[PDB]
Protein backbone atom coordinates (compact mmCIF):
# COMPACT_ATOMS: atom_id res chain seq x y z
CA UNK A 1 0.00 0.00 0.00
CA UNK A 2 1.12 3.32 -0.37
CA UNK A 3 0.13 4.15 2.76
CA UNK A 4 2.46 2.10 4.46
CA UNK A 5 4.96 3.10 1.85
CA UNK A 6 5.13 6.61 2.38
CA UNK A 7 5.04 6.21 6.66
CA UNK A 8 8.35 4.03 5.91
CA UNK A 9 9.45 7.10 4.27
CA UNK A 10 8.16 9.60 6.32
CA UNK A 11 10.10 7.71 9.41
CA UNK A 12 13.59 7.82 7.41
CA UNK A 13 13.16 11.41 6.77
CA UNK A 14 12.25 12.24 10.21
CA UNK A 15 14.78 10.15 12.08
CA UNK A 16 17.58 11.98 9.82
CA UNK A 17 16.60 15.57 10.37
CA UNK A 18 13.57 17.12 12.86
CA UNK A 19 13.12 20.34 14.60
CA UNK A 20 15.42 20.08 17.59
CA UNK A 21 12.86 19.22 20.94
CA UNK A 22 10.82 17.51 19.28
CA UNK A 23 10.51 13.81 19.09
CA UNK A 24 8.53 11.33 17.21
CA UNK A 25 7.89 7.63 16.60
CA UNK A 26 5.80 4.51 15.70
CA UNK A 27 4.57 2.54 18.73
CA UNK A 28 5.64 -0.68 19.28
CA UNK A 29 3.75 -3.94 18.76
CA UNK A 30 3.50 -7.04 20.83
CA UNK A 31 5.98 -8.89 18.86
CA UNK A 32 8.56 -5.61 18.82
CA UNK A 33 7.43 -4.47 15.04
CA UNK A 34 5.96 -0.88 15.22
CA UNK A 35 2.59 0.24 13.94
CA UNK A 36 3.48 2.47 11.42
CA UNK A 37 -0.24 4.12 11.83
CA UNK A 38 0.38 5.39 15.04
CA UNK A 39 3.24 7.26 16.46
CA UNK A 40 3.60 9.06 19.62
CA UNK A 41 5.33 12.38 19.51
CA UNK A 42 6.21 14.96 21.76
CA UNK A 43 5.92 19.28 21.17
CA UNK A 44 8.11 21.47 23.34
CA UNK A 45 6.51 24.98 23.37
CA UNK A 46 8.20 27.81 22.49
CA UNK A 47 10.83 29.55 24.74
CA UNK A 48 9.40 33.28 25.61
CA UNK A 49 5.89 31.82 26.05
CA UNK A 50 3.47 30.46 28.32
CA UNK A 51 3.58 27.42 27.06
CA UNK A 52 7.69 26.93 27.49
CA UNK A 53 8.95 24.20 29.95
CA UNK A 54 6.67 21.79 28.96
CA UNK A 55 6.45 18.94 26.65
CA UNK A 56 2.70 18.28 24.67
CA UNK A 57 2.56 14.66 23.95
CA UNK A 58 0.32 13.84 21.50
CA UNK A 59 -1.05 10.84 19.43
CA UNK A 60 -0.49 10.56 15.13
CA UNK A 61 -3.07 8.14 13.43
CA UNK A 62 -2.84 7.82 10.17
CA UNK A 63 -5.83 6.32 8.59
CA UNK A 64 -5.50 3.83 6.11
CA UNK A 65 -6.29 6.07 2.86
CA UNK A 66 -3.15 8.52 4.19
CA UNK A 67 -1.71 10.23 2.52
CA UNK A 68 -4.76 10.95 0.29
CA UNK A 69 -6.48 11.63 3.58
CA UNK A 70 -4.89 13.40 6.84
CA UNK A 71 -3.96 11.83 10.02
CA UNK A 72 -5.60 12.96 12.70
CA UNK A 73 -3.72 14.17 15.67
CA UNK A 74 -4.48 14.45 19.20
CA UNK A 75 -3.46 15.66 23.08
CA UNK A 76 -4.72 14.16 26.07
CA UNK A 77 -8.61 14.23 26.68
CA UNK A 78 -8.71 17.38 28.95
CA UNK A 79 -5.72 19.05 27.18
CA UNK A 80 -6.41 23.40 27.67
CA UNK A 81 -6.33 25.23 24.47
CA UNK A 82 -9.08 27.01 22.33
CA UNK A 83 -8.64 24.84 18.87
CA UNK A 84 -8.35 21.26 21.32
CA UNK A 85 -11.33 19.06 21.68
CA UNK A 86 -12.39 17.72 24.93
CA UNK A 87 -11.41 14.03 23.36
CA UNK A 88 -7.86 15.94 22.71
CA UNK A 89 -8.27 16.22 18.95
CA UNK A 90 -6.42 19.04 17.74
CA UNK A 91 -8.22 21.47 14.78
CA UNK A 92 -5.51 22.43 12.76
CA UNK A 93 -6.20 23.63 9.07
CA UNK A 94 -3.66 21.62 7.46
CA UNK A 95 -5.26 18.74 9.03
CA UNK A 96 -8.59 19.28 7.49
CA UNK A 97 -9.54 17.80 3.87
CA UNK A 98 -11.60 20.73 3.05
CA UNK A 99 -8.97 23.16 4.05
CA UNK A 100 -4.90 22.90 3.57
CA UNK A 101 -4.65 19.34 3.87
CA UNK A 102 -2.66 17.98 0.83
CA UNK A 103 -0.66 14.78 0.32
CA UNK A 104 2.87 16.19 0.60
CA UNK A 105 2.64 17.43 4.22
CA UNK A 106 5.51 16.15 6.07
CA UNK A 107 5.30 15.00 9.74
CA UNK A 108 7.68 17.62 10.06
CA UNK A 109 5.84 20.47 8.82
CA UNK A 110 2.46 18.88 10.83
CA UNK A 111 4.75 19.30 14.63
CA UNK A 112 5.57 22.60 13.53
CA UNK A 113 1.95 23.64 13.00
CA UNK A 114 0.71 22.25 16.34
CA UNK A 115 3.66 24.28 18.23
CA UNK A 116 2.71 27.69 16.22
CA UNK A 117 -0.91 26.72 17.35
CA UNK A 118 0.04 26.54 20.95
CA UNK A 119 0.84 30.45 21.68
CA UNK A 120 -1.60 31.53 18.71
CA UNK A 121 -5.08 29.65 18.84
CA UNK A 122 -7.17 30.08 15.31
CA UNK A 123 -10.44 31.98 16.31
CA UNK A 124 -12.30 30.17 13.56
CA UNK A 125 -11.75 26.95 15.09
CA UNK A 126 -13.15 27.06 18.98
CA UNK A 127 -13.08 23.82 19.61
CA UNK A 128 -12.89 24.26 23.54
CA UNK A 129 -16.36 26.65 24.90
CA UNK A 130 -14.63 27.44 28.43
CA UNK A 131 -10.93 27.77 26.98
CA UNK A 132 -11.53 30.23 23.90
CA UNK A 133 -14.28 32.82 26.28
CA UNK A 134 -11.43 32.77 28.40
CA UNK A 135 -8.78 33.50 25.93
CA UNK A 136 -10.88 35.92 24.12
CA UNK A 137 -12.98 37.79 27.44
CA UNK A 138 -10.74 36.43 31.06
CA UNK A 139 -6.92 36.72 29.33
CA UNK A 140 -5.37 36.79 33.19
CA UNK A 141 -7.52 33.58 33.66
CA UNK A 142 -6.16 31.94 30.27
CA UNK A 143 -2.77 32.90 31.30
CA UNK A 144 -3.10 31.42 34.64
CA UNK A 145 -4.26 28.02 33.15
CA UNK A 146 -1.61 27.34 30.33
CA UNK A 147 1.04 28.19 33.28
CA UNK A 148 -0.21 25.34 35.39
CA UNK A 149 -0.71 23.16 32.02
CA UNK A 150 3.07 24.27 31.45
CA UNK A 151 4.64 22.57 34.70
CA UNK A 152 1.98 19.48 34.57
CA UNK A 153 4.12 19.02 30.78
CA UNK A 154 7.36 20.07 31.86
CA UNK B 1 38.11 -15.47 -36.44
CA UNK B 2 36.25 -14.23 -33.33
CA UNK B 3 38.44 -13.70 -30.03
CA UNK B 4 38.22 -15.75 -27.05
CA UNK B 5 37.67 -13.83 -24.08
CA UNK B 6 38.19 -15.67 -20.90
CA UNK B 7 37.19 -14.13 -17.58
CA UNK B 8 36.21 -14.35 -13.92
CA UNK B 9 33.72 -12.57 -11.78
CA UNK B 10 34.78 -9.68 -8.99
CA UNK B 11 32.76 -10.69 -6.19
CA UNK B 12 32.15 -7.20 -4.79
CA UNK B 13 34.16 -5.58 -1.39
CA UNK B 14 31.79 -6.42 1.52
CA UNK B 15 30.28 -3.63 3.42
CA UNK B 16 31.35 -3.56 7.01
CA UNK B 17 28.25 -3.41 9.20
CA UNK B 18 30.04 -2.72 12.49
CA UNK B 19 30.12 1.73 12.16
CA UNK B 20 27.44 4.20 12.37
CA UNK B 21 27.76 8.00 12.23
CA UNK B 22 24.93 9.71 15.05
CA UNK B 23 24.39 13.49 14.52
CA UNK B 24 24.59 14.68 18.48
CA UNK B 25 22.35 18.25 18.66
CA UNK B 26 21.92 20.58 21.78
CA UNK B 27 19.93 23.15 19.52
CA UNK B 28 23.15 25.22 18.93
CA UNK B 29 25.62 22.87 17.64
CA UNK B 30 25.33 19.77 15.60
CA UNK B 31 28.03 17.27 16.15
CA UNK B 32 28.74 13.72 14.55
CA UNK B 33 30.05 11.08 15.39
CA UNK B 34 31.52 7.48 14.48
CA UNK B 35 31.30 4.72 16.44
CA UNK B 36 31.13 1.16 16.42
CA UNK B 37 27.55 -0.79 16.91
CA UNK B 38 28.64 -2.62 20.01
CA UNK B 39 30.39 0.26 21.51
CA UNK B 40 28.80 1.93 25.08
CA UNK B 41 27.42 5.56 24.14
CA UNK B 42 29.58 7.11 27.31
CA UNK B 43 32.51 8.07 25.29
CA UNK B 44 30.17 9.78 22.68
CA UNK B 45 28.41 11.52 25.46
CA UNK B 46 31.67 12.68 27.19
CA UNK B 47 33.50 13.79 24.24
CA UNK B 48 29.94 15.82 23.22
CA UNK B 49 30.13 17.22 26.80
CA UNK B 50 33.51 18.70 26.46
CA UNK B 51 33.26 19.75 23.33
CA UNK B 52 30.77 21.98 24.31
CA UNK B 53 32.57 22.50 27.37
CA UNK B 54 30.19 21.13 30.04
CA UNK B 55 29.87 18.93 32.77
CA UNK B 56 28.65 15.21 32.10
CA UNK B 57 26.08 14.90 34.65
CA UNK B 58 24.37 18.78 33.76
CA UNK B 59 23.32 16.98 30.45
CA UNK B 60 21.19 14.63 29.67
CA UNK B 61 21.02 12.59 26.06
CA UNK B 62 17.63 11.55 24.52
CA UNK B 63 17.00 9.25 21.36
CA UNK B 64 13.26 9.80 20.16
CA UNK B 65 12.86 10.70 23.19
CA UNK B 66 13.91 8.60 25.91
CA UNK B 67 17.08 8.88 28.26
CA UNK B 68 20.18 7.54 27.01
CA UNK B 69 22.34 5.48 29.14
CA UNK B 70 25.94 5.79 29.05
CA UNK B 71 26.31 2.16 29.24
CA UNK B 72 24.06 1.68 26.31
CA UNK B 73 24.84 0.74 22.85
CA UNK B 74 23.73 1.66 19.64
CA UNK B 75 22.87 -1.71 18.67
CA UNK B 76 21.11 -1.74 21.90
CA UNK B 77 18.62 0.68 21.29
CA UNK B 78 18.56 -0.21 17.26
CA UNK B 79 20.06 3.18 16.31
CA UNK B 80 21.14 3.66 12.46
CA UNK B 81 23.59 5.52 11.05
CA UNK B 82 22.41 9.41 10.59
CA UNK B 83 20.17 8.87 13.65
CA UNK B 84 19.91 11.71 16.03
CA UNK B 85 20.71 12.02 19.72
CA UNK B 86 19.29 15.19 21.65
CA UNK B 87 21.36 16.69 24.34
CA UNK B 88 19.15 18.57 26.96
CA UNK B 89 19.98 20.58 30.23
CA UNK B 90 19.23 18.02 33.06
CA UNK B 91 16.29 19.51 35.09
Amino acid sequence: SLCLQRLQEERKKWRKDHPFGFYAKPVKKADGSMDLQKWEAGIPGKEGTNWAGGVYPITVEYPNEYPSKPPKVKFPAGFYHPNVYPSGTICLSILNEDQDWRPAITLKQIVLGVQDLLDSPNPNSPAQEPAWRSFSRNKAEYDKKVLLQAKQYS
Amino acid sequence: DPLVPRGSEVKPEVKPETHINLKVSDGSSEIFFKIKKTTPLRRLMEAFAKRQGKEMDSLRFLYDGIRIQADQTPEDLDMEDNDIIEAHREQ
